[PDB]
């Protein structure tokens, strides 16, 4: 049976964005792990603080580093997906309006 | 594609209504906007309005880029003219005119300016083109060239 | 479709000797301040030999161009079973004739500068030393002839600047788009990404079959569809015959 | 990530990348009668972009060639005095930089739309490139397979009942 | 009637031999094209041996040249055979170049005659 | 505090730059292009910014010799680099397989090689 | 390209001639082939390239792609083998001459740890063995993906039970059908219209 | 670093954010442009009370924080327990929050009079919209049938600006010309929804027999939020405020 067909242009753009975003996500996860390790090493060696505070700071530093690395692909995919979802919703509403 | 139903020829009352609509559109046409009476007059005016909106956005972005890139790129870039690559401070190197530059740092300041101003303008226009959106007046399939008559509006 | 585009990969190798000559001339000019006539005879003779080589190449090309206009062919008279030589005129696109005239002018100019160089070398040999006026005059003659050597590359300029001419006026409302500067700033980014991907991302391999003959003469079939040029039926038949002969 | 991702002439990092030389070669083995009006419009837009892009490529390559020519001349910057040698030697250096740039493929939304379209026009262009331009199609198919595009024309098709017509380069399964 | 572009494969020796034999002995070709190929062959056969003979003579002279003669045999023979190698390779290269250029012109004529080029018509 | 970063200019952006001491602290023992050009720049700046006539004229005399020496060094550099570039170009084109499989449609003019109009070109006469 | 009635089904003939218990028989019955995904599996499969090529040649002889692959692989084997032999000969000659003159490259230990073999002998052994291993590895990497794709196509054909000769198959002259060159145009008749 | 610079210096960061964010989010979710606007209005009205209460509590704390210190005369617990003072401040903030929430979200029923409708004296518009939505909202508990899907696909090019000229080709439509014209008029010209056709309803009942046996009612018509939400109140026959409108509703 026939079914709603999405726009090929949007499909291709989303495919490219998704590939880039997956590659980023992976590399950025590794970068975040490395940044957490480095922040923990620095805190335990040069910073006079409690272990809980040092660990929290290291976790936040790693998360921030990963987000900085992966923001470009995440933002690009977010905007492309938002546009595609808006277009699909408008088309489906126009089709099913009664 | 499919064809719509063709209405029967208009009556005199319909003709009068169309004439009144065309008169109203002509009156609404701005005085300072010079567009010739043609089938594409309304399409051209809409295109011009969209282009004016894009122009406004582009010039705002260009002004913002001139404001921002200055302290960030051009001014630090001018720190490279403090000394030559040999380590000696900047001194004038004439080409054919041995201009007298007795004024303090005249040579260094002018040499830095000659490269900073073009760099400033280039970076500002790059910022404008990067952060300005042309979506409003972009037509990939050129479907906005359809003629719109004054009475239809 | 007659665009007349010549390959730059072929043009650069042909252009090499002239730039070599001009660079050697500049080096001789610069070194004349602290060098003697006997030592610089090496550079003078190298320049002379390079100029002779370029003169031979120019003469060969000029001879080919001038001999084009004489159309000589062999016609087989079957009644006498004899081949006979026949001469006829030529018909071709006038652009070819115009560029032939331009190349004739280039050849005459190169002969002139070659005679100039011969005169200069003979005079310096007689005098016993080189002089800046004549040396620099010869160097600038070499530079000018190098500039003129690009005469037959006008098709690229036409190919670039005819698509700008064919663009209609913006307000005639044919397409309502102007993307010059936009395309410039977008192509900056596109080239940046392309270069980064080329030198850091996946690059498809260039390996190919180098031994099997006529391997890449792909005849039409279900895999390649049948949307080829209509008269490629003969090409497909010839490919089939060649494959049969190979096997 | 510029603010004009909608623009057809624009491109993305992971979009299909095609060289200018490859595009001009592909233009040779195509017929307009066999393309739908939408495909013809796509090709016309692509030419509209390429008209400016090709002319701008040497502009992009100019600074690199200028620097290379200066380095070849030496470590002395003599301004107008050295223009003759700079531009006589740069007349061959800049062509090399333009050669590298043109051989470098660049992504483009129009390129990906034309090549990877799942319609009759896409199939026609892919088959024509496969048949009349095997050398270009080999690289194009390698790129598509690496970017997770599946078509019957690809040499890397693992679900095909017919043998490939070209050498299959090594890749990860 | 073959792929065009930088990524394509240059003509192979076997392909050139097959094409020239086809032009020589095929029925679909025209008498003028066949005559062109035959003239190419006959007029190119000379250089292959002319270059070899010139190289032999030059190498015979260079063996007894002022310095080569006094050089030891290991250096003498190697240095004296260089002109022969250069002339022989030049002769073979020019023979092949002339023959292949004229055969390719004949192939172009055949393609135009049979209308096998997608962008050529009257 | 936006003014403290926008309207406040660094002292180096206004006051004349000094001499980069690290550039001369340690130098090679070779009278090479680097040392020659360093001395040339030093003398040139001193001539530009000094009011002492006795030292400038001798500085001019020394600077002429420095210019000659730098010209010699540049000549050597130009020779070496140009020869290397030419040899590399020649070797690249010797070992590079030049594509000899380009389209030859341009060289063919079917309507011109065999005159399509035949005898109608000469006068007509119909 | 070959019409069904013009197809000689040489692949089907070979399949019939094959034995009862065969991997091709199992594939025809419906056994599915999946390329190894682990490093150990790929390393094991690296040595099966020759057998796969031989069986594919036996099945689809006269196939254009298979014939081209065979020719290219044979030429590559010859070229790599001769290059390796030349490299080994040159290295051995150089080592012998320099050892005669008293110069030995300071590579490898002077004496063996277990048998006390001399550095010269071990250098000869390495020069002989290493290039052969490198040649084998290079050829296997070059041809592994191509061989796997060809084998996957063959297995898919067997599973679908398509034993007819594939596309781009050119039989010899004996099996090539003659072309009828006798054509008699129909008698001309004035159109009634 | 180029992307980081872009993020920092994007002009959108300086540009003030608008109210279109909710509409865009709802459109991406699936609501139509009008439905998105109505839902965004409802959500904004619901949250405005809380935002205003928080702002009022903050302003009250800022202006009259000394009241907590003054109260120590009667409640020395504030003086001798700063934690108690902090809890009292939090309680005051929550009190303002709840007052605002009551003002903007509580039913606060009032008369439907044009003289005071929309003045916020009563939360009539919000109350009526919420009641209508909650009462008439019933998710479609079916699966769209093949006929409905085909009609939705066929509705790609339909437009009410100009009626389509339907042409009967026997070789692709079958049946008779009159029957085909009647069916086409029913499907498209009449505007009748696909689920309102008798055979479509029968197929729906046959396919959902299990739900019917379990006792669950099948909703033929999917919920239309724009048919029950109207920020202006015209749908619910709420009289517009006189001084901001130049027309009257009968009621
Ligand atoms: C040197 C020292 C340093 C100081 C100086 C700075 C450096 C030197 C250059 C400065 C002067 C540049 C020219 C004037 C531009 C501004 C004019 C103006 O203010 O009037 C309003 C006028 C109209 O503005 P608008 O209608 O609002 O358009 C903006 C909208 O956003 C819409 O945007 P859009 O993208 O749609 O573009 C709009 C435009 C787009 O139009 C086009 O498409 C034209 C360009 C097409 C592409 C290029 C083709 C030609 C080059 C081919 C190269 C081939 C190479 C060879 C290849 C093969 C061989 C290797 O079309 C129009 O709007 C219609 C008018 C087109 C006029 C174009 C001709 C302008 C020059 C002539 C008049 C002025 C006198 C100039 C004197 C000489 C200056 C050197 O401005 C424009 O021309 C458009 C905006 C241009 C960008 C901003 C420029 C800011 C100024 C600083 C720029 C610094 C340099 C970096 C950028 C490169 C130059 C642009
Ligand atoms: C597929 C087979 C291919 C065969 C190709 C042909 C060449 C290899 C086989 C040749 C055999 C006949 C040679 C002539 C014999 C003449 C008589 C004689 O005196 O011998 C000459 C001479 C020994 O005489 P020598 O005077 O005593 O000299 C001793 C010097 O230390 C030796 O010093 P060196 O100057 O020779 O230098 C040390 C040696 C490097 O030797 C090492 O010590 C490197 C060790 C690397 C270990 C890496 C991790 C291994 C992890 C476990 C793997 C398990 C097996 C996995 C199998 C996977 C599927 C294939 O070479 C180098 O470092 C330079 C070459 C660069 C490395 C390339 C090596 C490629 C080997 C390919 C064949 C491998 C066959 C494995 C068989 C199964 C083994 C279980 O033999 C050789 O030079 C051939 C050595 C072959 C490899 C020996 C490996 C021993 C360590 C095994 C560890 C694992 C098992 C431990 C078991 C413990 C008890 C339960
Ligand atoms: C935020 C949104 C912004 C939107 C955009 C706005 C843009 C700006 C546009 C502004 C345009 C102006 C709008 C003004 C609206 C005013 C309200 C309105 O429309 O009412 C019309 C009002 C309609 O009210 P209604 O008839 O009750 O109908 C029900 C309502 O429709 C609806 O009733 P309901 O269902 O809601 O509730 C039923 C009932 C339920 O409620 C009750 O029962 C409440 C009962 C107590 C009253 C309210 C609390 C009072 C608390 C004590 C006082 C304040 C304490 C704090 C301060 C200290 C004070 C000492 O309420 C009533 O009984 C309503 C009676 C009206 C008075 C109470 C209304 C609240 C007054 C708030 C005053 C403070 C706010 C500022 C001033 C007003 C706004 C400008 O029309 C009249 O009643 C006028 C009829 C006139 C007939 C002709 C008279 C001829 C003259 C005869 C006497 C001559 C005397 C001469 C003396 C000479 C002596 C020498
Ligand atoms: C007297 C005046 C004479 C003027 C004649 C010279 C005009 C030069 C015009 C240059 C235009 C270049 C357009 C290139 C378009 C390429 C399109 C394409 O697909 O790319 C594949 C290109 C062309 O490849 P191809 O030519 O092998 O393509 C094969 C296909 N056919 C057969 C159709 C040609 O790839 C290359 O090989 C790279 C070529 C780059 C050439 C760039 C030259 C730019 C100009 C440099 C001048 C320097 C002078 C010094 C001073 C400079 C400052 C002023
Ligand atoms: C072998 C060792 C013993 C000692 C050898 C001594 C070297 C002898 C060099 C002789 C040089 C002759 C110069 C002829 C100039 C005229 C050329 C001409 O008109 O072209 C005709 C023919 C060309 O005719 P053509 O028309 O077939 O051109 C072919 C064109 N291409 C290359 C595109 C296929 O010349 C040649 O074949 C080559 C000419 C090269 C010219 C180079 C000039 C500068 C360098 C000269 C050599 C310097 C060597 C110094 C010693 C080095 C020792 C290590
Ligand atoms: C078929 C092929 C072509 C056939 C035609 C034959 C063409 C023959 C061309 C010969 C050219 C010879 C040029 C010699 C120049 C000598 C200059 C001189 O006197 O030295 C001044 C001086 C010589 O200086 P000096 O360096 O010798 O010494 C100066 C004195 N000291 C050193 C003490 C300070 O040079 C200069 O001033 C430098 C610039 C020279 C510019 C020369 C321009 C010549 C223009 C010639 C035009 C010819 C037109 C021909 C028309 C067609 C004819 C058919
Ligand atoms: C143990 C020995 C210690 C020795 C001392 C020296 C130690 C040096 C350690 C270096 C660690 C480097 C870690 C890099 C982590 C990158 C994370 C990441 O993805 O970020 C990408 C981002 C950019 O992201 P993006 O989105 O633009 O793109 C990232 C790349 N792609 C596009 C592929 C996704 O880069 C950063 O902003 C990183 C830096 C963050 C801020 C901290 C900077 C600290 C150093 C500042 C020095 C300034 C000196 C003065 C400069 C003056 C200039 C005029
Ligand atoms: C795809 O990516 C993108 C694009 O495409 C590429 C874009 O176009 C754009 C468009 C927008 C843009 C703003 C363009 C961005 C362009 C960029 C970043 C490139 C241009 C960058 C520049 C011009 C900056 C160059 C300047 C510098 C590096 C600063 C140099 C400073 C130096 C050398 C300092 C030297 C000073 C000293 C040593 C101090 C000396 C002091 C002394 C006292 C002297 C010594 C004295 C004594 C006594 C010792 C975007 C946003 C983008 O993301
Ligand atoms: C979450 C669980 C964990 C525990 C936390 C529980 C939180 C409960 C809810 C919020 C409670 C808020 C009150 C907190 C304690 C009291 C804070 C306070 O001191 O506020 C009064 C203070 C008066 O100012 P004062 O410094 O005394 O100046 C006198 C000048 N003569 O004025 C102020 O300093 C202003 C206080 C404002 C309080 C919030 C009001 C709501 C709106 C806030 C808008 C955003 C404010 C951002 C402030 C950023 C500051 C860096």
């Amino acid at each position: 049976a026939r079914d709603f067909e999405y726009n090929n242009q949007d499909v291709n753009q989303l495919n490219g964005a998704f590939i880039s975003l997956v590659e980023d996500e992976k590399i950025g996860f590794w970068v975040g792990v490395g940044g957490f390790a480095y922040s923990q090493f620095i805190m335990r060696k040069f910073v006079k603080s409690t272990n809980i505070f040092a660990s929290v700071t290291s976790l936040f530093a790693g998360a921030a580093l990963a987000n900085l690395y992966t923001h470009q692909s995440r933002a690009s995919y977010a905007r492309v997906a938002a546009r595609a979802n808006r277009n699909a919703s408008l088309a489906l509403n126009k089709l099913m309006e009664y | 594609g499919f064809e719509t139903v063709v209405p029967a020829p208009p009556t005199r009352d319909d003709e009068l209504r169309m004439i009144k609509a065309t008169e109203e559109q002509f009156l609404q046409q701005p005085r300072y906007k010079l567009y010739m009476n043609e089938a594409h007059r309304i399409a051209k005016m809409n295109h011009g309005d969209r282009h004016n909106n894009i122009r406004a956005h582009f010039w705002s972005n260009f002004a913002l880029g001139l404001l921002i890139t200055g302290p960030i790129f051009i001014i630090p870039f001018g720190k490279a003219f403090r000394n030559l690559r040999s380590g000696v401070p900047y001194y004038f190197r004439p080409k054919y005119v041995f201009t007298q530059k007795n004024q303090y740092n005249q040579d260094r300041n002018w040499g830095a300016m000659k490269k900073q101003i073009p760099l400033w303008l280039g970076l500002s226009t790059a910022y404008a083109y990067w952060f300005t959106d042309f979506s409003i007046n972009d037509d990939e399939w050129l479907e906005k060239g359809k003629v719109i008559y004054p009475h239809q509006t | 479709y007659k665009t007349h585009l010549f390959s730059w990969r072929w043009f650069l190798i042909k252009l090499l000797p002239s730039v070599s000559i001009i660079l050697l001339g500049y080096y001789l000019q610069l070194t004349l301040k602290w060098n003697l006539f006997n030592k610089q005879n090496t550079i003078v003779l190298l320049i002379t030999l390079l100029l002779l080589y370029i003169l031979w190449l120019e003469f060969y090309q000029f001879y080919h161009i001038l001999s084009f206009y004489g159309n000589i062919n062999w016609a087989f008279d079957y009644d006498e079973y004899i081949w006979t030589l026949e001469l006829d005129t030529r018909r071709t696109r006038l652009a070819n004739n115009y560029i032939a005239i331009c190349l004739f002018a280039k050849f005459w100019h190169f002969v002139f500068i070659f005679l100039f160089w011969v005169f200069f070398v003979l005079r310096i040999n007689e005098l016993g030393r080189i002089r800046y006026p004549l040396l620099v005059a010869n160097v600038q003659n070499f530079i000018i002839i190098y500039i003129m050597s690009w005469a037959y590359m006008y098709p690229w300029l036409k190919f670039i600047f005819r698509k700008y001419l064919d663009v209609p006026y913006y307000w005639f409302y044919l397409n309502g788009r102007e993307l010059g500067i936009r395309v410039f700033f977008t192509d900056l980014k596109l080239f940046f990404y392309g270069i980064t991907n080329r030198l850091f991302d996946f690059n498809p391999s260039s390996i190919k079959f180098e031994k099997y003959p006529f391997y890449y003469w792909i005849n039409s079939s279900q895999l390649t569809e049948f949307n080829q040029y209509r008269k490629f039926v003969i090409r497909d038949s010839i490919i089939y015959s060649l494959n049969n002969y190979i096997i | 990530m510029d603010n004009n991702y909608h623009f057809w002439g624009n491109g993305d990092r992971q979009d299909v990348s095609l060289s200018y030389e490859d595009y001009y070669s592909i233009l040779d083995c195509l017929l307009d009668e066999k393309l739908s009006p939408q495909g013809l419009m796509k090709f016309k837009n692509l030419h509209e972009v390429s008209m400016y892009g090709v002319s701008y490529v040497p502009l992009y390559c100019f600074p690199v060639a200028y620097g290379i020519s200066h380095m070849l001349t030496g470590k002395v910057r003599r301004g107008h005095s050295g223009y003759r040698n700079l531009f006589s030697l740069m007349s061959v250096v800049l062509p090399f930089t333009c050669w590298y740039a043109y051989t470098t493929p660049i992504p483009r939304r129009l390129y990906t739309e034309i090549i990877c379209s799942n319609n009759a026009d896409g199939a026609y262009v892919r088959n024509r490139i496969k048949q009349q331009k095997p050398g270009i199609w080999r690289k194009l198919s390698q790129q598509l397979y690496n970017k997770n595009f599946r078509f019957p024309e690809l040499n890397q098709d693992l679900t095909a009942t017919e043998f490939p017509l070209d050498y299959v380069a090594p890749h990860k399964f | 009637m073959e792929p065009f572009g930088t990524d394509e494969r240059n003509w192979t020796h076997e392909e050139k031999d097959i094409i020239t034999r086809f032009l020589k002995y095929d029925k679909h070709v025209n008498l003028k094209t066949a005559e062109m190929v035959y003239s190419a062959e006959v007029e190119s056969a000379y250089f292959g041996k002319a270059g070899a003979l010139a190289g032999g003579v030059i190498s015979a002279l260079f063996f007894n040249f002022p310095i080569v003669r006094n050089l030891p045999i290991i250096r003498r023979s190697v240095i004296g055979v260089l002109p022969f190698l250069y002339c022989y390779t030049w002769g073979k290269n020019t023979q092949e170049e002339l023959r292949w250029l004229k055969t390719f012109a004949a192939y172009q004529r055949f393609v135009v005659y049979h209308g096998q080029h997608c962008k050529l018509w009257v | 505090m936006i003014w403290k970063y926008l309207q406040r200019t660094n002292r180096g952006n206004i006051i004349q730059a000094g001499l980069q001491h690290r550039k001369f602290e340690n130098l090679p023992f070779k009278q090479n292009f680097d040392n020659l050009t360093k001395a040339y720049d030093l003398r040139m700046w001193y001539i530009s910014n000094s009011p002492h006539e006795a030292k400038n004229l001798e500085y001019v005399n020394e600077l002429e010799a420095l210019h000659n020496e730098l010209n010699y060094q540049n000549s050597r550099q130009f020779l070496f680099r140009t020869v290397s570039f030419l040899l590399g170009w020649a070797l690249f084109y010797q070992f590079y397989e030049l594509p000899k499989t380009y389209d030859w449609q341009d060289t063919q003019e079917p309507k011109h090689q065999v005159p399509a109009y035949g005898d109608l070109e000469e006068g007509g006469d119909e | 390209m070959i019409l069904p009635h013009n197809n000689r089904q040489l692949a089907r003939q070979y399949f019939d001639s094959l034995p009862e218990n065969d991997i091709n028989r199992k594939y025809y019955e419906g056994l599915k082939y999946e390329t190894p995904k682990t490093f150990f599996g790929r390393f094991l499969n690296q040595f099966n390239i020759d057998a796969k090529l031989d069986t594919l040649s036996k099945f689809y002889t006269y196939q254009k792609t298979i014939r081209a692959t065979q020719a290219e692989l044979q030429e590559d084997r010859k070229s790599y083998l001769t290059n390796s032999l030349l490299f080994t000969a040159v290295s051995w000659f150089s080592i012998y001459q320099f050892a005669r003159k008293g110069a030995v490259l300071p590579v490898l230990r002077e004496y063996g740890r277990y048998f006390g073999t001399h550095r010269l002998f071990r250098q000869y052994l390495h020069t002989l063995v290493l290039p052969l291993l490198y040649t084998e590895y290079a050829l296997n990497q070059k041809y592994y993906t191509h061989m796997e794709h060809l084998w996957t196509v063959h297995v898919n054909r067997l599973n679908q039970k398509i034993l007819e000769d594939p596309l781009y198959t050119f039989y010899p002259q004996e099996l090539n059908v003659p072309k009828h060159n006798i054509i008699v145009p129909t008698i001309f008749r004035d159109t009634p219209q | 670093v180029y992307h980081l610079f872009e993020r920092i210096c994007n002009p959108d960061n300086f540009k003030l954010s608008g109210e279109a964010a909710r509409v865009r989010t709802l459109i991406a979710a699936g609501f139509s442009k009008e439905e998105a606007e109505q839902v965004a209005w409802l959500q904004n009205h619901q949250v405005n009370g809380k935002i205003l209460g928080l702002f009022t509590g903050g302003f009250a704390l800022y202006c009259c924080n000394n009241y907590f210190h003054y109260f120590e005369r009667y409640f020395p617990r504030l003086r001798y327990q700063p934690f108690t003072k902090f809890l009292a401040q939090a309680a005051t903030v929550y009190f303002f929050f709840k007052i605002g929430d009551y003002y903007f979200t509580s039913r606060r029923y009032g008369s439907n009079d044009a003289r005071m409708n929309g003045l916020m004296y009563s939360n009539t518009y919000y109350s009526t919209n919420k009641e209508a939505l909650i009462q008439n909202f019933e998710p479609l508990n079916r699966k769209f049938t093949e006929e409905e899907v085909e009609q939705f696909l066929r509705n790609e090019g339909r437009s009410q600006e100009e009626k389509r000229n339907w042409i009967y080709n026997p070789h692709i439509h079958g049946s008779t010309e009159g029957e085909w014209k009647a069916d086409i008029h029913e499907k498209f010209d009449s505007g009748k929804a696909p689920w309102e056709r008798e055979h479509v309803k029968a197929k729906i009942l046959e396919t959902n027999k299990a739900k019917i046996d379990a006792g669950e009612e099948i909703q033929l018509k999917p919920f239309k939020t724009l048919n029950h939400l109207d920020k202006t109140g015209l749908l619910h026959r709420l009289h517009p405020f006189i001084w901001t409108n130049n027309w009257t509703l009968l009621g």
